[PDB]
């Protein structure tokens, strides 16, 4: 065994009743003693190694090419200069396994951590030398992060895409479903995690052109989509993970929960397709009333009003299609179907549940598009028209697929230096640039929505770590404080460095005239209500920056009417698994699953402390299984409120609770205004 | 926890003699020496033997003892490819190498021969002693079992192997090959069965029958070695049998979850190359908060 | 003269119940009323019970007092076919058809149903009265069997058949005929089996065993309206499987080599409507011709 | 029981020894006293009929509209005049459940025999009243039969295609795959059979965008076929059907067989997706010197050549291939693989084997392409040009994919009436019709090869029920003659009619310069070597018809050269599955499997006697099983000289023999000439 490997280890052997957390520290010191810097390639300087890494295609050599050479020494330099240590052995392992670029035998290391900060500024910059060094102080400082696509192939030339998910709607026809199929593949084949909306299809026993009980329904497509994804599976190394969206009031809503099933059959089970379930206030209200539900066949609503069953307010449509004798339906129970949903989570965590009208309610750009379905994590809500993929020597209604670019701030490192501001429009900055040099050559729709609405998505991470080591209280009042006026600074400056985009360029994102940000509606809570903090300690946390009270946010708005919003969307807070391992940081907004987590490689097992984790800070770091699900909702509400995009909410169950606790912790999600659930993650 | 995997496994590796034409073996059988010829017929024969007491007695006591539905039917379909296939399979390939006379004279010498008696009575004497609702009596059964399926066959698999590895005697040899492909998943299943039983016992019973365990192998190992030099020592393998007897003795104690007892051993290449969360209601007012 | 012949019979005969798909029948089973779906359900649990000891017990234990190696093969390979083949398929009909609660609901019904708990105690305790070497308890305990093979089962096939007559669930029907042909030869064999036993007793012998055998048939078949009443009187066919029965039980005698006790009546039309290769390798001369 | 039934089922019933064969004409009595004229709507006149139809959206206006309502009576009437009787219960059963118009609640009858019959013959003609009288009385006479496609589907709105064999190539890439599975769901959507080659695809293991190891093989593009044909199912009517045809050299070949394999898991085996394997010349020859074979991987061999390896001749180019370092190649053993193939076949009827070199030695249009595999029946063989299917908003290189016209001549009609000149060219000048008329949106190769090739599938039945009710064995060498003379004719005939065609029209199929009908060669047999009848017997068959003699062949030569020929393929052999029963024929140039055959009906059992089987003649319809397969060879050989595609030939086996016997029948195929064999029928 690796003497790493032992170091870190030794944390669990107590001394005099306590963890060894140091030793942690010194386990890194001989991971970098003992194998990285063997294993690094070093270059007598900088020209050298940027010059074996463009010939050898390594890198682009067109970024390279927008700085002079002393420029990108001075970036390089930067990097170099702040001495970054990694405070944990697994922050540098999961960097140098995952993230650092080796060759091509992946026998060495060519890329230290500033290596990779020096590349991805760079690339960020677009020649912009101080806007690179920038970058280069906001990632080495590790306040900001961008996500593991951007991060791992800014700048190379064996990259795949930057972005890391896709949503694409699916229209009902067989000549778009095979084209939904093809895009999957393709983006699959870029990397990243690719979502279809199914609920447009019609249901199973429908009439294709005059024959009746003809269609397969939704799972069929499913069934199709989940082999192209286990075709399109990034070239055999990371398993295709695709997501399939359905309407709760579609009719097939029982066959495809049936699909998660543990007892399904072959034909019917479908194992590397993710389903989320999206639920407008309609069946929530029908559950609650106890009155049975109808679910609806898509293709007769769409013959008998000339519009798809989600394209329209299930609010008031429903008694509607109810009462309307052209229209198809079946009855079914919705309480029943609320612990069908409650059992299927229970046993694999799947559906993900979308609260549509909860989405919509803030939805800024409603004039565009509903939101109708998330992405493959539940955190991206967005407006999509769907495409019209005609036959073969027509032309194609090309929609908007929804399409954004992860970044994700780090709490604890961004409070530290006090930089909300800067952090924010640096972060907004290079998700600008990584939408820009985004283009999809066999996504029509994806390529024209990120051309047009040019949303992006700022995460953040290590809100559980700040408030632990800050001695506050996940679940605790003040907790919920300061990340109501964390993420309304946020919120803030994301809106002003949109806004300084828009006019800096003079373009706003396609439809922005109908917004609720050009008509100054979404503004309105935040010219109303002081979301400064109100607690003593939260505002000390928050000292030496300042808060926008409601006349900053007055002037904003002001801003906005006058010169508009380069991004639709801004915000999302997105799972962000593996790079929160190399910012020493917990993953996402959610609570940690537990303080050690001990984890399997290769032959050998390393336990990763949570970051800051110590004996005056134990019971701070409390697991999020202990935890009152509520409080978490709670807490996810209060950021969800500030966030444009969804949040990707994981549920922490324990073995003992029921089905009915399940339900009641969506039925209080909903209730809070929660926009979207990822996960049922029982202990 | 395993008896519909096995049930599937079983089931799709269903196969009959007629399958595979034996003919074609007469053509390297003619250049095999006498020494060769008598080998191969008297480990045949021992073969044959042990596999009937298997298919009459072994997996029909066993079947009749165990409870469970699922597994009476796994261990009846290992029943029925005993006597069905494996002893038609048995027959067909002495037919086609040796005329009556010979086969009936063959049948008579090992019925009489000490050390394939010795083994063949051991193994049925514990299926005698099994008793209605007694698990130790059993799972010595089913420990013998397990020794006649992973371990006490393969001084005999051996030779066949030898010379499908070589080129010889093929037909016969794909024949004998999915035989031991299923006396393999028979000495896993029934090891599984075993364990289950002794996982019920307690720790003074536990550490009694393994001492039951090993010295049952003892008693057979040493015989395998008197049976092996009897049948090998003419076609001067030996020294190679031996190892194939203690690595799949081995196999047969990994099988009743047991530590291996023999050193590791090299295999002789030419045989190798032919080797639910609670559902709780909705109480209503879980829709208010 | 005739076990070599059932043998290749039986072997080629055998199948599985996945080589049905059966999603085929998810609509026309939608459609059927709740009583219809009530009486399919038990009628098939009815099956899956006699055919759970069949497989455990009939067949086994038959085999292990009938002499001769073949006629044992034959009789092993039945008894699988009860337990590993028809006894599952049913499963795969229930997974594919019901839900789980109404699965376990209907296998719970099976254990509480009076009728169905008396006609296995008959024959399982006919069975299990069988004495080694003891011919007579022997020929009961066959008599017992081919009543279940070619009697009993017909209140249960009646329901699959009356659907496949009439193009409904096909493909759970396309098992049912498979099953339905296998317990024919069952009982043909058996029946064969319990003659030779009956051919050599004493003249006075042989009417006491006539009386034992319709005795027995009356007092199942009594048994068997009842039981059939109560399946087939809420879908309203009680009176047309009372004459199926009929029918059957004198095809039962007939395997049996009595003459026919009940008189012909006229089934329903729609039930009569209801109703490896061996390898060689290639030689150089097969490349010319 | 129905009265008709009992009647039919009463053949079984043998009086004084013998089969009541005559019982089955009162069946058909029956079934037209008792059901077919009592379910047949009848109209006060045709006229009322005629709107009825087109009114309700069962025939098409366009097709109707070229002729007076007079001319549509008299065709009518000359199809009423002939007063057709079915001979037997299954021919009239087998129309009236499969090919009769029905209504849409498919209770009632609109379309008898004749009526039918009419609207096929007013669609065949386009306007011309007395080409539409020929084709009535061509097809009352059951001389010639339209494919099932053709005859179900013609003149109705409600329709699939007229075309159900689609033959496609994919080119290796993502794309080419993506727009492959689209192209097969829509013609598995028209109703069609679709055929993919799979030999262009790189084998598994290989490098995508020059990373190692990624490439799933063809396995997974047979399962993402699969899938696909599964989905698009003639709208829930019919099972999807596919076919999948792979190189013997290409490396997934084990694997591609594997798909086939019982003991194959759930994610290798493809269960609605039929298996073709391609085998050269140079197979054969490694395996009859037991010299160890080598299978390549397609994309290296694309690499170091810029060819693919299906794209060359393997018999010049295995040597290169194996002495090229840069190709990589895998030892396998030719014999073995043969017996796989034998093994696999007994199994389960697959994989079709196509003799490469035995199809490309006497392909006319090798200039445009070697005939690189074949159909889902395995009997249509012509050039393809695979297609560069690009990016979106990339303009794609459109090839050719086959797709073949089917009809089948009923050689004892055909003879009786001594009209083999007459049908033949009335059956081309259907088939060019059908193949001019034919337009598919969706698959742009196969439209274009179409419209480029103009080929069409000439096909012929009742080859053993002519011959046994003429006494004449299928296996003797005086039906082998027959045989040779009687498709000499047709072949005469339908170049004649292609030559005749091209004149009129003044052009030919595209690349037909470069064709052996241009230069000559391919009359070259036929010039020199003279197919008249050596037995007495068969001229006086032909008696009343003249024989084309080397100098008429001489003469179509020089007419050929002249005026070209409008046709690439004219002739090809279809099983002819279901339209043998309605013209009561047996089943393709095949002999019959059953002397009378046992069906299952509903509720019912029904019985189908062989045509004009009877006493006299029940030794002379010798069942396919118990025949000779080397004569059915030599038979299916004489038929294919005559024959510019492949004839769909399924050897028939008994139990008994093992896989050498298979793999002897096979070489023997192959040895004398044998282009295709079909299936592998086990008795
Ligand atoms: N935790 C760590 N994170 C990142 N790099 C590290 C870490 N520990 C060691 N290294 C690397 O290994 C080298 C070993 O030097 P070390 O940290 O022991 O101190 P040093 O030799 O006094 O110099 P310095 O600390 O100034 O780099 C470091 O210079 C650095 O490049
Ligand atoms: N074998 C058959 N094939 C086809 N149609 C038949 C057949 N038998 C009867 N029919 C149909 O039933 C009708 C009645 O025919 P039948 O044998 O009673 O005498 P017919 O002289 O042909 O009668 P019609 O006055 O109808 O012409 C036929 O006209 C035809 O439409
Ligand atoms: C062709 C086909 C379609 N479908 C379903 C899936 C599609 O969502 C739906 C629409 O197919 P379409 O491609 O729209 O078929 P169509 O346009 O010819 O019919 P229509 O005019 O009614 O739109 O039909 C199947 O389920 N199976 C099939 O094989
Ligand atoms: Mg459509
Ligand atoms: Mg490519
Ligand atoms: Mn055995
Ligand atoms: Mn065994
Ligand atoms: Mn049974
Ligand atoms: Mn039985």
């Amino acid at each position: 065994v690796p003497k790493w490997i032992q170091l870190n280890n030794e944390i669990m052997i107590q001394k005099d009743g306590k963890f060894q957390f140091d030793k942690d520290k010194e386990a890194v010191h001989s991971y970098f003693v003992d194998y990285i810097n063997q294993n690094t390639v070093f270059f007598h300087n900088l020209k050298e190694k940027l010059d074996y890494l463009v010939e050898n295609q390594y890198y682009e050599e067109e970024f390279l090419s927008l700085y002079s050479f002393e420029d990108i020494k001075e970036v390089f330099k930067t990097a170099y200069a702040k001495k970054f240590r990694f405070p944990s052995f697994m922050s540098a392992f999961k960097f140098y396994n995952d993230y650092a670029l080796k060759t091509n035998d992946k026998k060495k290391i060519l890329e230290r951590y500033e290596d990779r900060i020096s590349i991805v500024a760079l690339f960020f910059a677009n020649g912009d030398t101080e806007k690179a060094k920038e970058y280069v102080n906001l990632m080495i400082n590790q306040e900001y992060q961008p996500s593991t696509p951007t991060f791992l192939n800014a700048g190379r030339k064996r990259r795949g895409e930057l972005v890391s998910c896709f949503l694409l709607e699916v229209n009902d026809s067989l000549n778009d479903i095979s084209r939904a199929i093809d895009i999957s593949m393709q983006l699959s084949k870029l990397g990243g995690g690719v979502s279809l909306n199914l609920s447009k299809l019609r249901a199973k026993g429908e009439a294709i052109k005059d024959v009746e009980n003809a269609t397969k329904g939704v799972v069929g497509v499913m069934k199709l989509l989940d082999n192209a994804f286990r075709y399109a599976d990034q070239m055999g190394q990371r398993q295709g993970s695709g997501a399939a969206y359905l309407n709760i009031f579609h009719r097939d809503i029982n066959d495809f929960l049936d699909t998660k099933k543990i007892s399904a059959d072959e034909d019917v089970r479908v194992k590397t397709l993710s389903i989320g379930v999206v639920i407008p206030d309609k069946f929530v209200e029908l559950a609650r009333e106890d009155k049975a539900a109808y679910v609806f066949y898509p293709h007769t609503i769409y013959k008998e009003y000339g519009q798809h069953m989600d394209e329209m307010d299930m609010n008031e449509m429903y008694d509607k299609f109810v009462d309307n004798p052209r229209v198809k339906k079946e009855k079914i129970n919705p309480r029943k179907l609320l612990e069908k949903l409650a059992m299927l989570r229970s046993e694999s965590g799947y559906p993900y549940i979308m609260f549509q009208d909860n989405v919509n309610k803030v939805h800024a750009n409603n004039h565009i598009s509903k939101v109708k379905f998330s992405n493959l994590c539940s955190e991206v809500l967005q407006a999509s028209q769907v495409s019209s993929y005609t036959d073969y020597d027509e032309e194609d209604e090309i929609g908007l697929d929804i399409s954004c670019n992860l970044g994700s701030l780090n709490i604890l490192n961004v409070m530290e230096h006090k930089s909300i501001e800067k952090t924010v429009k640096l972060a907004t900055d290079s998700l600008t640039h990584v939408s820009e040099t985004t283009d999809i050559r066999n996504a029509p729709a994806v390529r024209r929505a990120n051309k047009a609405m040019k949303s992006i998505g700022l995460g953040a991470m290590n809100l559980h770590g700040y408030l632990a080591q800050n001695g506050i209280a996940y679940e605790s009042p003040e907790a919920r404080d300061f990340a109501n006026t964390f993420f309304m600074m946020v919120n803030f400056y994301s809106i002003q460095r949109s806004a300084e985009i828009a006019k800096e360029k003079g373009e706003t994102f396609d439809q922005y005239e109908g917004s609720t940000y050009a008509t100054g509606e979404y503004f309105d809570k935040y010219v109303s209500t002081d979301f400064s903090p109100k607690y003593e300690k939260i505002a000390n946390l928050f000292e030496g920056m300042h808060i926008p009270t409601t006349e900053d946010w007055k002037k904003l708005k002001a801003f906005v009417a006058e010169h508009g919003m380069y991004h639709s969307y801004r915000l999302c807070i997105a799972p962000t698994g593996s790079i929160s391992y190399v910012q020493s940081s917990t993953a996402s907004v959610m609570p940690i699953m537990e303080r050690i987590e001990e984890r399997t490689y290769g032959n050998s097992k390393t336990y990763y402390p949570m970051p800051g984790l110590a004996s005056n800070n134990w019971f701070f770091y409390k697991e999020a299984y202990d935890m009152d699900m509520f409080k978490v909702v709670d807490m996810i509400a209060t950021i969800q409120q500030h966030i444009d995009q969804g949040i990707s909410f994981t549920l922490f169950l324990k073995d003992t609770m029921t089905t009915r606790d399940l339900n009641r912790i969506d039925l209080y999600a909903h209730h809070r205004g929660i926009k979207t659930i990822y996960y049922a993650r029982t202990k | 926890d395993f008896t519909q995997m096995f049930y599937n496994q079983n089931v799709k590796q269903f196969w009959l003699p007629e399958e595979i034409a034996l003919n074609g073996d007469l053509l390297t059988w003619k250049y095999l020496g006498k020494n060769e010829q008598d080998t191969y017929m008297k480990v045949l024969a021992g073969l044959t033997l042990l596999d009937t007491e298997q298919g009459n007695t072994g997996m029909p006591i066993v079947a009749e003892h165990v409870d469970g539905h699922q597994r009476k039917a796994v261990l009846n379909f290992m029943a029925m490819m005993e006597n069905a296939v494996h002893a038609k399979s048995y027959s067909n390939i002495f037919m086609t190498l040796a005329p009556t006379e010979t086969i009936n004279e063959v049948f008579e010498w090992v019925k009489q021969n000490k050390y394939l008696q010795k083994k063949a009575q051991m193994i049925v004497g514990l299926y005698k002693a099994i008793q209605k609702d007694d698990e130790i009596s059993l799972f010595k059964a089913m420990v013998a079992s397990v020794y006649l399926e992973s371990f006490l066959f393969y001084s005999g698999f051996y030779y066949p192997l030898y010379f499908y590895g070589q080129g010889k005697l093929m037909q016969s040899g794909e024949i004998i090959n999915l035989i031991l492909r299923d006396e393999a998943i028979h000495g896993v299943y029934v090891g599984l069965l075993a364990q289950e039983i002794y996982n019920k016992q307690t720790e003074e019973k536990k550490a009694e029958l393994r001492e039951f365990a090993i010295d049952l192998l003892n008693q057979l190992y040493e015989n395998e070695l008197e049976y092996t030099e009897d049948l090998y020592d003419q076609v001067g393998l030996s020294h190679d049998v031996k190892k194939f007897i203690r690595y799949n003795a081995n196999k047969a104690l990994m099988n009743l979850g047991f530590d291996p007892y023999f050193e590791e051993e090299d295999i002789n290449p030419i045989v190798l190359n032919g080797l639910k969360a609670t559902v709780e209601p909705l109480k209503d007012d879980d829709f208010y908060f």
